[PDB]
């Protein structure tokens, strides 16, 4: 994984996005959605997901939730206050922690000013408490801004490592992107049916064509301008489209 | 390394909630830092209590009852430890620690509590000038015993005639007796010169804010 | 379980120096971080020094710096402390605490051991007696004392007609000058009409010495 | 029963506003009674002025000016009478008094007014020890004359050499002289050896917070 004084950054992008397999994996010790409850994740597009991973204590999982106060969301990683993803965070106890300590997962304990949502700082200045200035050398109201989790197997839970992945969920104002995936049922035929093809939404009997569209149009129209003939995306084949009886 | 004053001698009594404070100095904004806390007793080392930063990032010090609790105030400096229920197991000293850089590790200075199972007392004050003998020995001695003060909290102040003095004096530690509470002494060097020459010494012994003093002049 | 026992206490003068050994046991040594932390007699704690899992963070304070040397042997489980030039101010109780790193504080601290820098070796009490006077004089009752003082041996006796009054004589605890000498003054009330008229003849005797005199208080002149 | 702690003898000059209070117990939520307020100058019995539970609650006295009004803090267990525009006809004891089950009448501890109709002045304090008579006749007496202190709130203390005693001392009530103000006197009785026990006495009196005190030794 990556620290937590530098989070990472990755831009999921246009895609088939299915956050079941997600939530039901039972695997996740912490599951909390804000914008948008759970199960109607994979019935929704939005522009961007951006998703951030880092390790952290196992009772810090407590301050990556909008609105909160503590060494890591101060200056560490600020999530906005109208936050709109899902935090998801996972006991990794057996991964990160190394008999002797694992002294390779630092955190930020020293900053001059509170984090902007969002933001990131990766540098390494020594901090100045006290009036006095510092000249790049240590002592006394002069500290070194970064210290580390030494983690060790037979720690505590809550002194355990945790490992967290946030989600955010952005719309700009492009034209669409990600959603969830579309789920189909089987086609039928030579019945009154309530059909939907990929947004053509009707009613009718539906019969095996034997007519030949060209290979990039998607249903045919009569003269009045009524469909009467559709190619189904998954098999690609003509069905002609008649309406069911009435008299 | 930066100082973190904490008031000895803080007190109350059973049932009651006692709230202890650990000050730093005019920089450094204590809601900067996690602040610990230790206990002691008597004949034992300290031990860890909790430690407390910005509400949602507390922690508690597995065995420490939730009596004991850590809270943080900003326009103070200051850091707060709050008993709430003392009992007759509180008697110890609590100090306050920070940890900035694992390069130093800055203690507190100290604060005893003691719950009050018995009314207060008044400190008994005796002064003596130095003897005869002594004073034909080239040297002198004030003495001033201080008894019956069941809370032990006094401190001592010498007075030549007019001003206070700060040298030649020597201080117990207060210690319990049968009746279970305390005495004290200390001792005042003079040359018998000095002795003569001023024409009266005190002291001065304060205690919960009040005071008593006693006074002696050379013949 | 885990426990930390110490030892190399003692009494030495100035200038000298020592060295002092924490034995662990329990847990398994070699994976935590070990500190000597102090505490004078009658003071608040201070911490001396640090040394991380062999990890050569040695970080000592700055009063111990140039001064102390702080080291470790995980072959047998212990850690030390040799101290050299010894400021006849380190005068203390010495404790090994263990390190919690993750959650940032100690634990299991090791009952401390005492170490007491002198420079005095054996001598005498000197004893004067504080005579009843007015100003100690109240009503019905006034008191009267003797004053035993600058002997080192720690042990000593005042007591008070060979053991006979045994109301309002208080013997008060001894204090410990710069000088290195100790010093007491044991104290008795007895009615102000009975000012110089019984006897009162305060029974000194060092046990470390063979000093024994007797003392008479008597109102003053 | 309850006891309705009063502050005695507040004080004030004319066309000014007093604001008495009258404080029950750590415990009962004094907004739960409704306090009830008399007034008695001297050489008169008592008179009813007016009560006061909860505004909109509230009840006058039928003879009893739109002057004095009752109100009632919570956060303090007080309730509290306002006058407001004293004239030279409020000099009187105010006593708050509650009725809770028609089975005892709770009256307070009573609370001297008076109207300055002249400057304060300062007690003059004199003190004289036994005489030798007294002495040969086996007895002792400490004698303690105030006089002309116009406001007459005074309170007296007696000192041994360094102690305060409470036994054997009797304080006249303060009465008024021509000039108007006021005079006051204190005896203490001891026993000659007594007398000469302890080193010196003292008589302190303390008026509007203010203090003088003087002292005497035997001989
Ligand atoms: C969509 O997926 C289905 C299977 O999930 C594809 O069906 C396959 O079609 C080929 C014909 O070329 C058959 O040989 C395979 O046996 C079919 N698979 C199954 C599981 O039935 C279908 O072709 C896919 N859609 C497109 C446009 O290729």
């Amino acid at each position: 994984f990556a620290s937590v004084y530098a989070w990472n950054r990755k831009r999921i992008s246009n895609c088939v996005a299915d956050y079941s397999v997600l939530y039901n994996s039972a695997s996740f010790s912490t599951f909390k959605c804000y914008g948008v409850s759970p199960t109607k994740l994979n019935d929704l597009c939005f522009t961007n997901v951006y998703a951030d991973s880092f390790v952290i204590r196992g009772d810090e999982v407590r301050q990556i939730a909008p609105g909160q106060t503590g060494k890591i969301a101060d200056y560490n990683y600020k999530l906005p206050d109208d936050f709109t993803g899902c935090v998801i965070a996972w006991n990794s106890n057996n991964l990160d922690s190394k008999v002797g300590g694992n002294y390779n997962y630092l955190y930020r304990l020293f900053r001059k000013s509170n984090l902007k949502p969002f933001e990131r700082d990766i540098s390494t200045e020594i901090y100045q408490a006290g009036s006095t200035p510092c000249n790049g050398v240590e002592g006394f109201n002069c500290y070194f801004p970064l210290q580390s989790y030494g983690f060790q197997p037979t720690n505590g839970v809550g002194y355990q490592p945790y490992r967290v992945v946030v989600l955010s969920f952005e719309l700009l104002h492009a034209p669409a992107t990600v959603c969830g995936p579309k789920k189909s049922t089987n086609l039928v035929k030579n019945k009154c049916v309530n059909f939907n093809f990929n947004g053509l939404t009707g009613t009718g009997v539906l019969t095996e064509s034997n007519k030949k569209f060209l290979p990039f149009q998607q249903f045919g129209r009569d003269i009045a301008d009524t469909t009467d003939a559709v190619r189904d995306p998954q098999t690609l084949e003509i069905l002609d489209i008649t309406p069911c009886s009435f008299g | 390394q930066p100082v973190l004053t904490q008031p000895p001698s803080s007190s109350a009594s059973p049932g009651e909630s006692a709230r202890l404070t650990c000050t730093l100095p005019s920089d450094i904004n204590v809601s900067s830092y996690n602040i610990y806390w230790y206990q002691q007793k008597p004949g034992s080392p300290p031990r860890y209590l909790l430690y407390y930063y910005s509400d949602s990032d507390k922690g508690q010090g597995s065995g420490v009852p939730s009596r004991f609790s850590g809270s943080k105030d900003a326009s103070a400096n200051t850091g707060i430890l709050l008993i709430s229920g003392l009992q007759s197991e509180d008697e110890a000293d609590y100090y306050c620690m920070i940890w900035p850089s694992n390069a130093l590790y800055v203690f507190g200075t100290g604060t005893k509590v003691t719950v009050l199972g018995q009314p207060k007392a008044a400190p008994s004050v005796t002064l003596f000038p130095p003897s005869s003998e002594e004073l034909q020995a080239n040297k002198a001695t004030l003495v001033c015993l201080i008894s019956d003060f069941y809370p032990g909290a006094v401190t001592v102040a010498w007075k030549a005639d007019s001003s206070p003095v700060k040298a030649g004096v020597e201080t117990t530690t207060p210690s319990k007796q049968s009746n279970n509470k305390y005495a004290a002494s200390s001792y005042l060097s003079l040359t018998p010169e000095q002795w003569k020459s001023h024409r009266s010494y005190s002291c001065q012994v304060t205690h919960e804010g009040s005071t008593v003093e006693k006074t002696v002049a050379p013949t | 379980q885990v426990q930390l026992v110490e030892s190399g206490g003692g009494v030495v003068q100035p200038g000298r120096s020592l060295r002092l050994s924490c034995a662990a046991s329990g847990f398994t040594f070699s994976s935590y971080g070990m500190h000597w932390v102090r505490q004078a007699p009658g003071k608040g704690l201070e911490w001396v020094a640090v040394i991380w899992y062999d990890g050569s963070n040695k970080y000592y304070a700055d009063s111990v710096k140039g001064r102390f040397t702080i080291s470790r042997d995980n072959s047998k489980n212990t850690l030390y402390l040799q101290m050299n030039s010894l400021r006849a101010e380190d005068t203390a109780v010495y404790y090994c605490a263990r390190w919690f790193h993750t959650g940032g504080y100690f634990d299991y601290w090791g009952q401390g051991t005492l170490v007491t820098v002198s420079s005095a070796s054996t001598k005498g009490p000197s004893v004067f007696p504080l005579a009843p006077s007015s100003k100690s004089t109240s009503g019905g009752t006034a008191a009267l004392g003797c004053l035993v003082k600058d002997y080192f041996p720690e042990p000593v006796t005042v007591s008070w007609n060979s053991g006979a009054l045994t109301s309002g004589v208080h013997t008060f605890p001894a204090v410990l000058q710069s000088s290195g000498l100790y010093s007491l003054s044991s104290v008795v009330t007895v009615p102000s009409s009975s000012l110089g008229t019984q006897t009162y003849i305060c029974n000194v005797n060092h046990k470390p010495s063979n000093t024994k005199v007797d003392k008479k208080v008597e109102p003053k002149s």
